[PDB]
């Protein structure tokens, strides 16, 4: 419920 | 308290994100990511560290799907694979970045003991002085991700200005997160605005004042 962190680095 | 240079390293929402402190520790993290990725890329090294009967709370090495580098992770939950009752699906919290991913045990190794030296780098935060315009709208989450430039190594200045108690655990969570949550001011020293990120969100309609 909007509690999991996410990250998406470029390349 | 004093301001500090940080990267925002993962985002769940404006009131749940993670920062890394810039300094000796961030240099050491970058070196460790390089060394762990170099080391665990070899099957011979991985065999020295094959994972057996994993457990919740265990600190492991795991491949991050989106850059194929190796990271420190905490097992926060374990559940049956619903295709292979033979296998398990692992819920991982990446201790140095703050994001979570579900993963196959095949992509996990035991952590070589000397990789435990560096303290866990991701610090869970909330943005002080804001509340949702509603749960946050996706547009608000996106705006915050855009302003912080999460995962793109944008330096921000952070200052802890308050604390609040962690909201009630609805899921399995990290051992550390079960300590108050620091509420921070964030500003971008390189954006030409005198407004900090909270004020930018409020004055642009992505958030309300608290």
């Amino acid at each position: 419920d909007q509690g999991r962190g996410r990250r998406r680095p470029l390349n | 308290s004093k301001p500090m240079e940080v990267y925002v390293s993962a985002v769940a929402s404006p009131t749940k994100f993670w920062v890394q402190l810039i300094g000796p520790q961030s240099k050491k993290l970058a070196s460790m990511v390089q060394e762990m990725t170099s080391y665990y890329s070899s099957a011979e090294n991985r065999a020295k560290h094959v994972l057996t009967a994993p457990y919740v709370g265990q600190i492991v090495a795991a491949v991050f799907k989106f850059d194929e580098k190796w990271y420190r992770a905490e097992i926060v939950d374990i559940m049956p694979n619903q295709y292979n009752p033979k296998e398990q699906v692992i819920d991982l919290y990446f201790v140095d970045y703050g994001d979570s991913e579900y993963i196959s045990p095949a992509d996990i190794c035991e952590l070589r003991t000397d990789f435990l030296t560096l303290r866990f780098q991701a610090v869970e935060c909330f943005l002080a002085n804001v509340k949702s315009t509603i749960t946050w709208p996706k547009s608000s989450i996106a705006k915050f991700e855009e302003l912080t430039e999460v995962a793109h190594w944008r330096k921000l200045i952070a200052r802890v200005v308050t604390y609040k108690e962690r909201p009630r655990a609805t899921t399995a969570v990290s051992a550390a997160a079960k300590t108050p949550l620091p509420g921070v001011e964030l500003f971008d020293p390189a954006d030409n605005s005198e407004l900090n990120i909270a004020d930018l969100m409020i004055t642009q309609g992505f958030a309300l004042p608290l």
